[PDB]
């Protein structure tokens, strides 16, 4: 089971506050140490701070500017960090780990993408890609599904509810006007579509959007 | 506070070929020091802890080496899967710090890209919009150009590219091209390509669609 | 016996501020940077050597409540020891007192 339970995402205008959530599951010992990682677009990891749930101690990096507050609920085992006057510098995707008290971190969540923006909040559009209809194919063929016009990062798409996973592609995004913008690709035999049904699933954390989009012929 | 340093911050390396990577501590820290790897859009992963302890569900493939201050992660012949970066973390003194991370390259054989071109479809023309997208999957090297014709005319307005990282099942790369245009200015033409150039044809790739 | 049973006493309690000791000094350590005594394991192999005296060096703590914390695991330890010692006195005294028929 997952261990660490983290949201998608947060939309905070600058300025504004934040409070991230760590639920925890697994064994739990009063060892237990949770740990706060950030990591900014094209940047490497970089602790925030520690917080030991059994006793409710926290200890901060002071390399850095002070910007969270570590706090932790023993009674639903989730741990919680209090993210204040927030800027373009603090976003980042926040990761949290917990570590046995032993140096390492074991398990990690999955993260959550925090956007500092005055910009609002914006449901994607998605759109099936069908071959045209003088397109040659082979052995193989390839569909896809257009993710236009959402706000903020990020987005999940599956193939398949995730049972395709071989030879799938899915693009950076792209930003327009407070709008980001991407593609996904998926390559399946000839043979197989449409006879068996190939479905992209677009899942938007930040507006609780998850829809699903089946790829048929034109026509 | 303890220093770590990676380098280099980017590993070239041919399949199925030995590859090492290196951390370096400002002060000596025993065996406390921990790998992880971290895929595109993915969490980090422990590889190996304590310098050279293994960890279950990791391959064997992975070791470690090293003490006091020279640390060294090994990959026994590297596999697709193996692109990612990584990242050292040491647990001697507090606090815990990490390694600036190095990226793993693999450098296959040269791949064609595989071109397939899109129209707008039918929910998005009713928006008011179009967007004519274009795949180039699976090429190598990374090295590559894509060219927009309208009715036979070059366009450049409009044109949204993006690259993705080198992919972890083929240590390929791809990109797409997306010709984004209102429905009106879709309509007043009929004609669309997709050009595509790569070192491995002299002549381009092209594909290409009509507004029948 | 009282002497046999406050040795075990001493022995049970030395064990809980080992444990304890521990538990306590990398709460204490963690937070100032240098410490090194900020893990469990090599904590307790810590409160070993310093309950016994030992002291290599090998760690130590740099903080106030964490060297507060080793002063207790010092006393704790040369209490018990002591303890110990002296329980080893009085039934060496009490056997000879019967060896010799008084
Ligand atoms: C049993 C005593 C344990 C000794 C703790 C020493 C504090 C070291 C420290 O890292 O403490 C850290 C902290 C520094 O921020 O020290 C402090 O202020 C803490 C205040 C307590 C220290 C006592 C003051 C000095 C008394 C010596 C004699 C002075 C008159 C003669
Ligand atoms: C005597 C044991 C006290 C435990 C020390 C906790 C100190 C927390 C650091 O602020
Ligand atoms: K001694
Ligand atoms: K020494
Ligand atoms: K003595």
């Amino acid at each position: 089971q997952v261990q660490l339970q983290q949201p998608g995402a947060e939309l905070v205008k600058p300025g504004a506050s934040v409070k991230l959530s760590c639920k925890a599951s697994g064994y739990t010992f009063t060892s237990d140490w949770i740990h706060w990682v950030k990591q900014r677009p094209g940047h490497g990891l970089e602790w925030i701070g520690e917080i030991i749930p059994s006793y409710g101690r926290a200890n901060y990096n002071e390399k850095i500017q002070k910007k969270a507050t570590l706090t932790a609920d023993k009674s639903s085992s989730t741990a919680f960090m209090q993210l204040s006057s927030l800027t373009s510098e603090d976003s980042a995707v926040y990761y949290c780990a917990r570590e046995r008290g032993d140096g390492y971190f074991a398990v990690w969540g999955a993260g959550t993408t925090v956007t500092v923006s005055s910009a609002k909040t914006t449901p994607p559009s998605v759109y099936p890609l069908a071959p045209g209809s003088a397109a040659q194919t082979n052995s193989m063929v390839t569909l896809g599904c257009l993710v236009k016009g959402y706000f903020p990062e990020p987005v999940t798409v599956t193939w398949n509810s995730g049972s395709l996973s071989s030879g799938v592609h899915t693009f950076p995004a792209v930003l327009q006007s407070d709008l980001y913008t991407l593609s996904s690709s998926v390559t399946v035999p000839s043979s197989s579509w449409p006879s068996e049904t190939v479905t992209c699933n677009v899942a938007h954390p930040a507006s609780s959007t998850k829809v699903d989009k089946k790829i048929v012929p034109r026509d | 506070d303890i220093l770590l340093t990676q380098s280099p911050a980017i590993l070239s390396v041919s399949p199925g070929e030995r590859v090492s990577f290196s951390c370096r501590a400002s002060q000596s820290i025993g065996t406390d020091i921990h790998w992880y790897q971290q895929r595109t859009n993915g969490s980090p992963r422990l590889l190996i802890k304590y310098a050279s302890e293994s960890i279950s569900g990791i391959p064997s493939r992975f070791s470690g080496s090293g003490s006091g201050t020279d640390f060294t992660l090994s990959i026994n012949s590297v596999e697709s899967e193996d692109i990612a970066n990584y990242y050292c973390q040491q647990s001697n003194r507090w606090p815990f710090t990490f390694g600036s991370g190095t990226k793993l390259e693999i450098k296959r054989a040269d791949a064609a890209p595989t071109v397939s071109i899109f129209p707008p479809s039918s929910e998005q023309l009713t928006s008011g919009g179009a967007s004519v997208v274009c795949f180039l999957n699976n090429f190598y090297p990374k090295d590559i150009n894509v060219k927009w014709k309208i009715d036979g005319s070059e366009r450049q307005n409009g044109v949204l590219n993006s690259w993705t990282d080198q992919d972890s099942k083929d240590s390929t790369y791809s990109m797409s091209s997306t010709l984004t245009l209102t429905k009106d200015e879709y309509e007043r033409h009929n004609s669309y390509t997709c050009e595509a150039t790569h070192k491995t044809s002299t002549s381009p790739i092209v594909k290409s669609f009509n507004r029948n | 016996a009282l002497h046999w049973r406050a040795a075990g006493a001493a022995t049970v309690l030395l064990v809980i501020v080992l444990l304890a000791g521990s538990y306590l000094a990398v709460l204490a350590e963690r937070g100032a940077p240098g410490a090194q005594l900020i893990t469990y394991p090599r904590a307790l192999w810590w409160a070993c050597e310093t309950a016994t005296t030992v002291x290599y060096g090998d760690l130590c703590p740099v903080t106030l409540w964490g060297r507060l914390v080793a002063v207790v695991v010092m006393v704790a330890g040369i209490t018990s020891f002591g303890l110990v010692t002296a329980a080893l006195a009085t039934w060496f005294v009490g056997r000879e007192q019967e060896r010799r028929g008084h």
